């Protein structure tokens, strides 16, 4: 019954240092050949091997990030720590720590932690500004809301107080170079309903206690 | 540096299909290769270790084979939970690199996107920035190309896009692309064009609007 869990600040400034801890149970890093490694994954990309440490206290790092990474272990508390210096927005990703069986089964990372999301931005908690994305026998017209410049994730969008769900597409947000997020939520509806039906997106950014109802029309 | 290349990068299949994916290493890695399946929002899950060993608790569907630089993962009868991304990883040479992954999605008939273009709101213009958005609704396959133009000028570096997860009932995707310009740039030009390329379109379709008209 092996388990690992990553912990540490979910937010880090564009020049600061990122410190992550991996707490595990069901095995000891004092055993033979056992290892604990770190793997990162930016929301838009593949897995990237970072580093690993073994019972011998032996350590191996990603060549490319060798001068920015430091990995240590503490037998007494069954934890492994990863320190990444000089972080930048490109380092925002989900970081996982995993277990590697000792000497066969050594050729893999058999158990993984849930992973922790780390965002790198110099941004402060900011509510979004909600703008309209206006529409205009035949049917199906598109309309939506632009939820711009907020931080940090997440935000929720509903339409007509949840009364409208069919045809709705809320896209994952994108982190802008400004360090602020921006996402759009759209819904397809019959063109004929534009003149009578009313459409409003209900935006809620909990982190900033910001709620906005935006009525959208041609 | 050792390179692990996965092919095909993307694959569309159906439940009950038999698929085989590959991972090639630029240098011999003996049998030190592992395969993982990753469902969105979850961590990777070990399927095969030591190139051909089936991890305990992993369904008989999966099997792997290979050695040296050639490796494959095969699923006999794809199951609904198999629609995910798979990665290979070599642990013979440090650093223990991962492949670029192979995305397996639900196959359905080709569907061209419904394209819509949205001008920036007068409300936003007051902020000093103009966001113009192009929506590509319910299309398939996932691969799609959006090109922005302002007065016939190709825009590059000033747009961002995001795509939704494959629709559970429709099997289609939708994409949103936003072109960001300063209020000044926006007022300085008239025609805003969103050109979309997609297998379902015999030719690229362009949706546009004139800031004035």
């Amino acid at each position: 019954r092996i388990t690992l869990k990553e912990s540490g600040p979910p937010l880090v400034k564009p020049t600061q240092t990122l410190t992550l801890t991996c707490s595990f149970s069901g095995f000891s890093l004092s055993d033979f050949g056992v290892g604990v490694g770190w793997i990162r994954q930016p929301p838009g990309k593949a897995l990237e091997w970072l580093a690993i440490i073994y019972s011998d206290d032996d350590k191996r790092y990603s060549p490319s990030l060798n001068t920015r990474l430091t990995i240590t272990k503490d037998t007494s508390k069954n934890q492994v720590v990863l320190v990444m210096t000089r972080v930048s927005p490109v380092d925002t990703a989900t970081y996982f720590c995993a277990h590697r069986r000792g000497p066969g089964p050594v050729n893999a990372m058999d158990v993984w932690g849930q992973g922790i999301t780390v965002t790198i931005s110099s941004t402060s908690t900011k509510g979004p500004s909600v703008f309209p994305l206006a529409p205009s026998s035949g049917g199906t017209a598109a309309l939506g809301c632009l939820v711009k410049d907020y931080f940090p994730e997440p935000v929720t969008v509903s339409w007509n107080s949840g009364a409208l769900t069919s045809g709705v597409h809320t896209f994952p947000a994108v982190l802008q170079s400004s360090g602020l997020y921006s996402l759009s939520s759209v819904v397809t509806v019959p063109s004929s309903s534009l003149g009578t039906q009313t459409y409003t997106c209900n935006v809620n950014h909990k982190p900033s206690n910001t709620k906005v109802d935006k009525r959208v029309e041609p | 540096a050792l390179q692990l290349t996965q092919s095909p990068s993307s694959l569309s299949a159906s439940v009950g299909d038999r698929i085989t994916i590959t991972c090639r290493a630029s240098q011999g890695v003996t049998s030190a290769l592992a395969w993982y399946r990753q469902k969105p929002g979850s961590p990777p899950q070990l399927l095969i270790y030591d190139a051909s060993s089936l991890e305990s608790g992993v369904p008989s569907r999966f099997s792997g084979s290979g050695s040296g630089t050639e490796f494959t993962l095969t699923i006999s009868t794809l199951r609904p939970e198999d629609f995910a991304t798979y990665y290979c990883q070599q642990l013979h040479f440090y650093p223990h690199t991962f492949g670029g992954g192979t995305r397996v999605d639900v196959r359905r008939t080709v569907a061209a996107p419904s394209v819509f273009i949205f001008p920036p709101s007068d409300e936003q213009l007051k902020s000093g920035t103009a966001s113009v958005v192009c929506l590509l609704n319910n299309f398939y396959p996932r691969e799609a190309k959006v090109q922005w133009k302002v007065d016939n000028a190709l825009q590059s570096g000033n747009s961002q896009e995001s795509v939704t997860e494959q629709d559970s009932k429709d099997s289609t995707y939708s994409l949103s692309s936003t072109l960001t310009l300063s209020k000044a740039d926006y007022e300085k030009h008239k025609v805003y064009e969103c050109e979309v390329t997609h297998q379902g379109l015999s030719s690229p379709v362009t949706k546009s609007f004139n800031r004035g008209e």
